């Protein structure tokens, strides 16, 4: 059992994707990410599959700040492979299966969504998902995926998806929501009145 | 058993006319495009039905849209045949279109708008000669349907729609209205309790259009003398002993002796005995401004128990009290 | 132990709120049911705390067809229920503790929503959310009430709550979500491309 | 005894006396504009350095290209950057608009103007003999420049080299790999595409000059007139040599190493073997005939030498015959 293989099938770790062997052994795609994790080493050869420190005392202690420190690492590497071609259509792959669920919204009719980070910086956003067909962000259905930073997935992850494969965008919704009150349909000037009453605390 | 009453004036409209007037059971509905209206605020809401304010989206206009439940098919049926038959009259709210929802059946009538300046904060801003006014307006209305053979029923301030700014009025509300024929009895639970004619409250059957007036006189007496409601009731018992605490206990039992009126046990041990006030004695500082001589003479004839003894709609207009209204249509 | 209060209070009708004692009790609100619900009076008395049969208690035929047939007719009182000026209040409250969930949409900011239905026909669509921020319906979160008619709240519910109480109409988004894909916006050409290459197969 | 220096024939000593404000891009700073006036439309192409969109000035309402710089090398960046600026407004030069960056990431962003670029992957079957003669006087007429201004490519190919039929337009793009030359000084040979590598290149010699893009040159124009993209097909950086010695034979390869002492890679002479320098009517035949004259053949045979120093320049290879009834067809 390898690390990576591991750590995306873990419970709540369903969006990610295992990212291939020669990806990370290129250090061409790792720069700049020194002084941005703690213990880079540390968290590079533990999901490189490397062995520990062999004679600085290998008793883990709190391995907390070193362990899911290697979990900050991938999830930063991950951000930068699902930008790549073949990052993509693994993405693509675990889109068709629908590993990151379906629209909320009732006239998307469960439109498979896409990961996203409102923000490309790590502890400040959870990872959020993108509907192509509404085009908008939603809050993650089960609890599960609540923890997770937004920053490990991007902002323009499902955007630059759409533009190296435009043949997969859904064709805009056909139906919308109409309200209806005892069959009758309703002015907009109902919503501004009661707009204007609510300012009225 | 009771003695038989029958109206005065208009008393054969109903027995002579087509059937196709007073049978509103046999009457069929045209039903027009629904989607032409959209809802847009809630004017108001009660046991029958829900009322809104809508934009009929074809002419851009103010309508308001009231959505009949699922009550009576046979009381829709009354309603619509009486807006019909009534269109186009003196200070009658007009129906114009008859819609209904395609999946549930349940029928909507849209009216005209009237920007009505609520009488919450009017009717303590009207003047003297602003109530002998649009009560003018209001017989005006009460003559037409009572000609019509159509009792109103339910003559109140909340029925009434006035738009000040145009010296507007008109009487909606025509859910309780019922066609009038002579000697056939009706139902005692109808209109509000504080304007519950005394037929009403002692059970007879037979009553016809002097029923409304009885109502107009409890809205002019709630006017003149600042009084909203002026017989303030709590039930149907308690409210004749607030009426007969005014117009007396006196004539309370020559109107039941006259028409040997079964009085129900509990009236006669709570009623006692009340003398006839004068309506001199509702006059303060406050509404002394508003109370004449020919106004208590016209509403001394409007509120008695013997509704074949009061004023009609034509006769009340012919009243001192609509002296300075008449003389100003020249 | 009720029945109003038992059903209620069972796992996936957390959305259903209790009946007044009268509403029932009143024949002027549970006319044109007749003919609209199997076993009618079997339904009412059941639900009204009444005896049954009397005798061949032992469930008449399976009971399936009677007691989820007595289900069948509270859902649809329930519906006439909260479009009066009693239950809205009922439902409003429920609105305040958050029974019905919140809205799924990143931008409304977990604005808590109303059940609604979207037809007033029984078996034909289920319970959705309507989240009066974004005044569109989504699919409930849990899968609890992916089994309860629509039917039973009404198309309307939402719509003349606000009729009543338009002081609760929430301050429409004051954000929305913006496409960034390496810092830039995208311009809705790239949407019509994307489209028009999509409509290729 | 190492390698045998080598210097430019022209443009030798440019950078040599200019300013160090130009040849020195490392103390170049960066004019960063509002980078909100840009819109992405559509992906043009993407590599290993860099990705492309193609976007829409919001402020002006035209196209323009975007280049998307990651953070590969904090003098890299620089590099074409500065270059970009050095020749801006020159002949058949891509002309750099503004140069933006994320505020976030820091990840910097160039745009240029934008050419309705009919590819090549369909149009270069469909040029005539006059239009590979005026697209090529068009490519020396950059190449030229840059060379003047002491400026190699190192990346010459018909990927970058953009044109729009429609207009006649021709622009040379891509100048990453782009460098200033200093007489002397030794560079990289792991540049260009290996198709388009120069021999000196494939036999580490890190002493070269202008001339390897007039070697990039030839490669474009064998592949036009012959009609075979790429014309020398390799596996590798050694088989690539292989293919050229197979063609401008085995003989004059030797006497290119000797001449400056070349270490060759004991790899090479094991594999090498020994091949006859073949003429340039061999590649001739029903189809490419209509390309193939006299003096292309004679261009291209001036253009593709093993050794450097022995090559055209960019200004000689102008006044050639190939290009004679192109130069004449500019009395307007
Ligand atoms: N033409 C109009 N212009 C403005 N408001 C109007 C209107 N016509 C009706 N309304 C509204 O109608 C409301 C009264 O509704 P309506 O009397 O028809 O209900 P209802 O008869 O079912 C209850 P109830 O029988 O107990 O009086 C008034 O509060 C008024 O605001
Ligand atoms: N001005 C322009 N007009 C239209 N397209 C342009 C353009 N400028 C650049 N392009 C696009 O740029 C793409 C090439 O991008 P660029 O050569 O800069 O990437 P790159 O240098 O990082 C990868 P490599 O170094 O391997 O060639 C071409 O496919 C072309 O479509
Ligand atoms: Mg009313
Ligand atoms: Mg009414
Ligand atoms: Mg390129
Ligand atoms: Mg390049
Ligand atoms: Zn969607
Ligand atoms: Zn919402």
């Amino acid at each position: 059992v390898s690390w990576i293989s591991w750590f995306c099938g873990l419970r709540g770790n369903e969006f990610f994707c295992e990212v291939d062997e020669d990806y990370i052994q290129d250090k061409f795609n790792l720069t700049g990410l020194n002084e941005q994790v703690p213990h880079y080493r540390q968290a590079l050869d533990m999901i490189l599959d490397l062995e520990p420190d062999e004679e600085l005392e290998d008793n883990p202690n709190q391995s907390d700040l070193i362990e899911q420190a290697a979990e900050m690492l991938y999830g930063l590497i991950h951000a930068r492979y699902i930008l790549t071609n073949r990052g993509i259509a693994q993405m693509l792959e675990k889109y068709q299966q629908g590993d990151f669920g379906y629209c909320p919204r009732v006239y998307c009719e469960n439109q498979p969504m896409l990961p996203i980070g409102l923000s490309d910086i790590p502890g400040e956003a959870m990872v959020k998902l993108y509907c192509p067909k509404c085009m908008d962000v939603y809050t993650p259905k089960s609890s599960r995926h609540h923890h997770t930073d937004g920053a490990y997935f991007g902002t323009g992850f499902p955007h630059i998806l759409f533009m190296v494969h435009p043949e997969y965008r859904p064709k805009r919704p056909a139906n919308q929501f109409v309200p209806r009150l005892y069959g009758f349909k309703i002015h907009p000037m109902a919503y501004q009145l009661q707009l204007q009453a609510a300012s009225n605390f | 058993g009771p003695v038989p009453s029958r109206a005065r004036v208009y008393t054969d409209v109903n027995t002579h006319r087509p059937r196709e007037y007073w049978d509103y059971e046999s009457h069929v509905v045209e039903w027009g495009n629904q989607d032409d209206y959209q809802l847009v605020r809630k004017l108001g809401r009660g046991k029958y039905s829900e009322v809104f304010e809508a934009i009929n989206i074809t002419n851009n206009e103010k309508v308001v849209v009231k959505i009949l439940k699922p009550v009576k098919k046979k009381k829709i049926k009354r309603e619509i045949k009486i807006l019909e038959n009534l269109r186009g009259g003196p200070n009658i709210i007009t129906l114009a279109d008859i819609v209904k929802d395609p999946v549930s059946r349940t029928p909507a009538l849209v009216f005209e708008h009237v920007n009505n300046t609520d009488f919450k904060q009017l009717y303590q801003t009207l003047t003297d000669y602003d109530i002998r006014f649009y009560m003018y307006e209001i017989l005006k209305a009460l003559d037409y349907c009572h000609s019509m053979g159509i009792m109103h029923r339910d003559v109140k301030p909340h029925n009434v729609m006035i738009d000040h700014e145009h010296r507007k009025l008109r009487l909606i509300d025509w859910g309780l209205a019922e066609f009038y024929h002579p000697g056939q009895e009706y139902n005692v639970r109808v209109a509000s309790r504080y304007f519950k004619g005394p037929e009403l409250l002692v059970d007879y059957q037979m009553y016809d259009y002097s029923l409304d007036m009885w109502s107009l006189g409890c809205m002019l007496a709630s006017m003149i003398f600042r009084k909203e409601p002026f017989f303030h009731g709590h039930d149907n018992y308690d409210q004749l002993v607030r009426i007969a605490k005014v117009l007396g206990t006196e004539d309370l039992y020559d109107y039941i002796d006259k028409y040997n009126i079964e009085l129900d046990p509990r009236f006669n041990d709570i009623l006692g005995r009340h003398s006839r006030k004068r309506w001199e004695r509702f006059v303060h500082s406050e509404n002394q401004h508003l109370v004449s001589p020919e106004a208590l003479d016209f509403l001394d004839k409007l509120l008695r128990y013997d509704h074949q003894s009061r004023l009609t709609a034509r006769e009340a207009m012919e009243h001192p009290y609509f002296y300075t209204v008449v003389k100003d249509q020249a």
